[PDB]
């Protein structure tokens, strides 16, 4: 079993975009000071995800990546690859070089 | 912040932490299943032991938020699940007794050995054994040496034990505020708190009742059928007007009567509708059989099996040198893992039986989106029943004509579906007075209607009453007979089967409405209608989320169960058993006429 994968599993408000909480701090769900301690009412809010190669394709571990692109008033540096024509010569042809 | 918000928050903990816990638990007890071994049967217990303190911790959290102040349905149920004592309620040495009797129980019924007095050099075991005996033989006096001889030795053994259970059961029944134990078994029917759709605890009785007064002359015929041809097998033990002797049923028990098919068949000499010659001439593989159960599942419009299920199942006996549970289970052992368990052989029984428990499979999946504790049938019987569903579909000449395992020119006359049909009833029909009459006798053991040195007397009047069954010699109070049984001796509810018959046939009247078949009941098949899967699976996705009643509601249109079903189904056989039943006496004497 693999338990090294944590997740929040309580939280007071949703989270803003693009933001990333790893506070440890006990969930309070009841009108009782939790006081640092996990008892009653009072819960940790990262839990372990259970990883057996057995599961279902529903509980199986998938990895993700998000990749995010955004513009930016700044001059655009990540660019895809520019696929390039093969160079004919001496022939009256449409040519772009470097735009 | 509400009371609500916290038992919601506290339900996604319980489940979040019980789901791993349930899968270690799962994964335990199937490698003490396929694998039985000293360190397999040591993690098991250990893993039974973590999940039971951990389910008692969360209860004793649990119990702090009060129900009344929780108005969505699905929580309140969960909090009702969890809120159960068990048996916390009682005395911890009182606890430790009754978890001590359970066991040992356990112990006597799974290692009981009996043989005949002056021959004691070698014992038979009863599942191994006595039970090809009792099903198979022809001799009065071996049957009854047989019978006698261990319920001397089980009741004997088991009667102090049943003494002792009763009164525990009952003071923990009456420590949860039930008024005994068979009200804490009633119990998994109740619903409260739906309007229109609540069912009591006390109606159920009388519903069973309802229902057996129907059952009664379709029993009466069949009874006095059974009666004539045992007569004819048996010329001068059984009488015209008394009741059958007890050890002449084909079972152990009584239990079922399928193993009377042989001597009471109408039609002898036409042939059989046995399908086991060709898959032996075509070497259908255990593999085979499960692909073809699940080529019926994707033709009704339900999910496939899971990648999961054929890598991790053993559908094979493995060998001589690991041993394994040879009962066919199917196990949900939690995070969408759904194995079975079965030793297949290439029979028919097997066949059915594979479809039975890949209906098991079916239904542990269906409620998977469901939480954790309400991931359940929403009784016992629905679960069983859409297994027997299957197992009704599949056993007719028109799927097997339909998968080729039957022959295109086979002659489906009159006297086949006849013969068929009273197998059938022999099966289904003949458990449920025995099964009525041992609820009825265990409910009215716990409620004390019946003092401890009158079970007996009442008992074998009851069945003489009710079943039609006459004890062979009286029996004192020295004897323990029900608790010779594995469900009630190791305290398993027995309604379920009572329940799952008739959910059987009304399900099956469902999806044949539903399917637009338009012949007999018990010659429709359930295959090639997405209708019908469909209607299946909006029940079978539901679990215990809602109740039952809102349930057979949603697929026969009914609010209550229903005895009509049953009489539809088995109606060419009823005016069949009417028109033999001329020259006998339909009914029997409670009186000792025959034997006593
Ligand atoms: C069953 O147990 C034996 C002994 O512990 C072991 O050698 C064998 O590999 C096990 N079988 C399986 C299928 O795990
Ligand atoms: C009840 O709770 C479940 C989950 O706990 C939620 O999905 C459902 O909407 C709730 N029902 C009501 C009426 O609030
Ligand atoms: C469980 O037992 C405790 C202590 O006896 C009791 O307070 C509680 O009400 C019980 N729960 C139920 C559901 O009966
Ligand atoms: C179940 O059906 C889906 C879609 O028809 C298919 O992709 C999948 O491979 C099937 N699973 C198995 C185990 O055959
Ligand atoms: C079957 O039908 C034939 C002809 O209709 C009839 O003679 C025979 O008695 C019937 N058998 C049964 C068991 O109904
Ligand atoms: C149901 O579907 C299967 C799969 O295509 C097919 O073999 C069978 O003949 C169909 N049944 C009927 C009655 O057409």
């Amino acid at each position: 079993g693999n338990y090294n994968y944590r997740y929040r599993l309580f939280r007071k408000s949703n989270l803003k975009p693009f933001e990333r909480d790893i506070s440890t701090e006990i969930y309070q769900a009841g009108s009782t000071p939790c006081n640092g301690v996990e008892g009653f009412n009072c819960y940790f809010p990262l839990q372990s995800y259970g990883f057996q190669p057995t599961n279902g394709v529903g509980y199986q571990p998938y990895r993700v990546v998000v990749l995010s692109f955004e513009l930016l008033h700044a001059p655009a540096t990540v660019c895809g690859p520019k696929k390039s024509t093969n160079l004919v010569k001496n022939k009256c042809v449409n040519f772009n070089f470097n735009g | 912040s509400t009371i609500e918000e916290q038992a919601k928050t506290f339900l996604d903990k319980f489940n979040h932490e019980a789901e791993d816990l349930f899968y270690q638990s799962s994964l335990a007890s199937w490698n003490y299943n396929t694998n039985i071994t000293e360190e397999n049967v040591q993690n098991m217990n250990n893993a039974g032991d973590k999940w039971s303190a951990f389910l008692k911790e969360q209860s004793t959290l649990a119990q702090m938020y009060p129900l009344q102040e929780i108005q969505n349905l699905t929580v309140k149920l969960q909090l009702q699940a969890l809120q159960q004592n068990g048996s916390s309620v009682l005395s911890e040495d009182k606890s430790k007794r009754l978890n001590t009797i359970l066991n040992t129980m356990s112990t006597i019924y799974s290692t009981g050995k009996v043989c005949n007095p002056d021959n004691p050099q070698e014992c038979l075991l009863l599942e191994p054994g006595l039970n090809e005996i009792m099903a198979n033989s022809l001799d009065y006096n071996e049957r009854l040496w047989a019978w006698e001889s261990w319920r001397s030795e089980v009741g004997k053994q088991l009667r102090p034990l049943y003494e002792e259970y009763v009164v525990l059961k009952n003071e923990m029944a009456r420590a949860n505020h039930y008024e005994d134990y068979g009200d804490y078994w009633r119990g998994d029917y109740e619903v409260n708190g739906v309007d229109g759709y609540d069912y009591s605890r006390g109606q159920l009785i009388e519903d069973v009742e309802h229902t057996f007064e129907e059952i009664k002359p379709l029993y009466e015929h069949l009874h006095a059928y059974v009666r004539a041809k045992l007569m004819n097998a048996y010329p001068s033990y059984i009488s015209p007007i008394g009741c059958l002797p007890a050890h002449l049923l084909g079972d152990m028990w009584g239990r079922f009567w399928t193993n009377l098919y042989s001597l009471t068949v109408p039609f002898g000499q036409k042939p059989n509708i046995d399908v086991t010659d060709a898959m032996v001439d075509q070497a259908w593989d255990a593999q085979r059989i499960f692909k073809e159960a699940e080529k019926f599942f994707v033709s009704v419009g339900l999910p496939n099996m899971t990648q999961g299920f054929w890598e991790n199942s053993m559908l094979t006996d493995p060998g001589n040198v690991q041993k394994a549970v040879c009962h066919p289970t199917a196990w949900d052992l939690g995070k969408g893992d759904f194995r079975i368990l079965m030793c297949t052989k290439v029979t028919m029984d097997d066949f059915l039986t594979a479809h039975h428990e890949m209906g098991h499979i079916q239904y542990d999946m269906a409620y998977a989106a469901q939480p954790f504790l309400l991931r359940n049938g929403a009784n016992e019987g629905f679960h069983e029943a859409v297994g027997e569903i299957m197992s009704l579909s599949a056993a007719t000449p028109k799927h097997l004509k339909s998968i080729g395992l039957l022959s295109p020119d086979f002659q489906e006359d009159n006297e086949t579906e006849i013969n068929f049909l009273l197998k059938q009833a022999l099966t289904i029909v003949g458990t449920l007075p025995f099964t009525y009459m041992l609820e009825k006798w265990r409910w009215m053991v716990f409620k004390g209607e019946i003092p401890k040195d009158q079970w007996m007397k009442k008992w074998w009047e009851m069945k003489r009453e009710i079943v039609g069954v006459v004890e062979p010699v009286p029996h004192d109070e020295t004897y323990c007979d029900p608790a010779s049984l594995f469900h009630v001796s190791n305290d398993y509810s027995f309604i379920r089967y009572y329940t799952r018959t008739l959910y059987q046939f009304q399900f099956q009247e469902a999806l044949c409405q539903a399917a637009k078949h338009e012949g007999p009941l018990h010659k429709c098949d359930i295959s090639n209608s997405t209708e019908a899967g469909q209607k299946l699976f909006n029940m079978l996705r539901l679990g215990k989320s809602e109740p039952w009643t809102l349930a057979l509601e949603n697929v026969v249109g009914a609010k209550n169960m229903n005895v009509r079903p049953l009489l539809n189904y088995f109606e060419p056989l009823f005016t069949w058993l009417k028109d033999q039943n001329k020259n006998s006496f339909v009914g029997w004497s409670t009186d000792w006429s025959p034997y006593a």
